[PDB]
RNA sequence: UCCUCCUAAAGAGUAACGGAGGAGCACGAAGGUUGGCUAAUCCUGGUCGGACAUCAGGAGGUUAGUGCAAUGGCAUAAGCCAGCUUGACUGCGAGCGUGACGGCGCGAGCAGGUGCGAAAGCAGGUCAUAGUGAUCCGGUGGUUCUGAAUGGAAGGGCCAUC
């Protein structure tokens, strides 16, 4: 099942990250609309999200779904967690290889001030 | 001559025979003898109560056996000083406790049945008993 | 042929549920992972779980499979 | 006479301020390549003499 | 205990060494480690020898 | 002498010429990190091929495996595969466990300099528990520390190691 190797995948990495006690920021990719979130460090609470579903930012980008997109989605949630405050974060690959548009929205934003 | 077959382990510890029987219901047959005192029957005391009841029902109906030797009991050799480790095993024995069903049996009448079960008690080195099938 | 053992490890709780242990002291001594590390808790190179800070020690039973954890808080 | 100082000893302890003996690790002179870098460097500072042979080493020397 | 002891020099000029095992009879030829010299506090070639 | 289980009486420890077995290693990779993967046993179809080679599907969920006996542990895998590598590093070390002692074990963290990863991070050998021998005497390399009139040297000391 995919979704069972990919939560296997990402298991370690989300137990190291809990147990270490930082803010992660999250990031979950699918055929369209690449969704992306920060968690608080005990996980109970989202402190912001982002991504292309909401007409708020799907209204510029031609198709959700591509590296443009990603790049959007990156960039959207530099400036709202800047807002926010929060400054540092953990990046959280959930599964997925940081090879495409992952890597293209983490770019994105650690390049808008989400230095990690 | 009931044995085990390839045991885990050649001796075992004595242990201590304390305690209440577990299957003190008749569970096969519709009759059965039952114990009333405390202690073990080694693999050659079973036997013989076997051989005497086929004998007394003249293989007419079944017998159960609700006893199994499963624990091995050595001796010293005579002249032997102690230590220089365990005895080697010389026979096995069942440990019997108070209500422990020894022999079932079905499929004679209960007049022939009581003179079966007489018999082989005799030959048995614990007070025993003669119960019948309960409904439930 | 017998008459042979070894030497005895001396393992099981050092410190248990309720009582303060400063950081570094050892907690559980095992050879595998009966306890595993909760939060403040560091597991070492042979399964020994000791205190990476200063508080009070607690057992607890989490994950899907019920496997036990030891925790420390700042109290 | 007086009292003779157990040579052998005298080579092993020195006194420190305090009343105590400080002597060398017992363990860090041959047989090194299967050892721990962690258990040699542990044993190279030196050590106090315990408690329990502290009235061992009086006798030994008693003029040092 | 066929595995027998060996010495690594560092490269340098230092007379620094390290001292470890191997086999002869399976891996026949030199050892090449980087490891670290504290005389010159850098990481450098260390080379097998007796 | 050392390791594992039981005896051992639900903390630790606990004897017998009591009941069972093992060790005197191995590995520059079988170590470090990053990425990925998940067995045994059965059922059906299929050339040699056959109960038991390899292929496809299904039940199964770890009865598999874990370099070596046993116990405990291991799906975040400690099990299996591949890339890059030498942290199997140096100086330390709060605080603990264990011993009559000699001693043995665990260890966050600090400084220096490295490897893997985009990064958070991990790495001071190996899933852990056996694979080991005090001191003396002497050998090898470094270090003016000392060097008995002085300058050297011999010989000692310190460090690494046999």
């Amino acid at each position: 099942d995919k979704k069972s190797a990919r939560i296997r995948r990402a298991t370690r990495a989300r137990r190291k990250l809990q147990e270490l006690g930082a803010t992660r920021l999250v990031v979950h990719r699918t055929p369209r609309h690449i969704y992306a979130q920060v968690i608080a460090p005990n996980g109970s609470e989202v402190l912001v999200a982002a991504s292309t579903v909401e007409k708020a930012i799907a209204e510029q980008l031609k198709y959700t779904g591509n590296k443009d997109a990603a790049a959007a989605v990156g960039k959207a949630v530099a400036e709202r967690a800047l807002e926010k405050g929060i400054k540092d974060v953990s990046f959280d690959r959930s599964g997925f290889q940081y090879h495409g548009r992952v890597q293209a929205l983490a770019d994105a934003a650690r390049e808008a001030g989400l230095q990690f | 001559m009931l044995q085990p077959k390839r045991t885990k382990f050649r001796k075992m510890h004595k242990g201590r025979n304390r305690g209440l029987a577990q299957g003190t219901d008749v569970s096969f047959g519709s009759f059965g003898l039952k114990a009333v005192g405390r202690g073990r029957l080694t693999a050659r005391q079973i036997e013989a109560a076997r051989r005497a009841m086929t004998r007394a029902v003249k293989r007419q109906g079944k017998i159960w056996i609700r006893v199994f030797p499963d624990k091995p009991i050595t001796e010293k050799p005579l002249a032997v000083r102690m230590g220089k480790g365990k005895g080697n095993v010389e026979y096995w024995v069942a440990l019997i406790q108070p209500g422990k069903v020894l022999y079932e049996m079905d499929g004679v009448p209960e007049e022939l049945a009581r003179e079966a079960f007489k018999l082989a008690a005799a030959k048995l080195p614990i007070k025993t008993t003669f119960v019948t099938k309960t409904v439930m | 042929r017998n008459g042979r053992d070894s030497e005895a490890k001396r393992l099981g709780v050092k410190r248990f549920g309720g009582e303060s242990v400063l950081a570094g002291s050892i907690i559980v001594r095992q050879r595998g992972t009966k306890f595993h590390a909760g939060a403040n808790v560091g597991c070492g190179r042979d399964h020994t779980l000791f205190a990476k800070a200063d508080g009070k020690v607690k057992f607890e039973v989490k994950g899907p499979k019920n496997r036990k954890f030891i925790s420390i808080e700042a109290e | 006479p007086k009292i003779k100082t157990v040579r052998g000893a005298a080579k092993r302890f020195k006194k420190t301020g305090k009343g105590g003996f400080k002597h060398k690790h017992a363990n860090l002179r041959h047989i090194l390549t299967k050892k721990a870098t962690k258990r040699k460097r542990h044993l190279r500072p030196k050590a106090m003499v315990s408690k329990g042979d502290l009235g061992l080493v009086i006798a030994c020397l008693p003029y040092a | 205990g066929i595995r027998e002891k060996i010495k690594l020099v560092s490269s340098a000029g230092t007379g620094h060494f390290y001292t470890t095992t191997k086999n002869k009879r399976t891996k026949p030829e030199k050892l090449e480690l980087k490891k670290f010299d504290p005389v010159v506090r850098q990481h450098v070639i260390y080379k097998e020898a007796k």
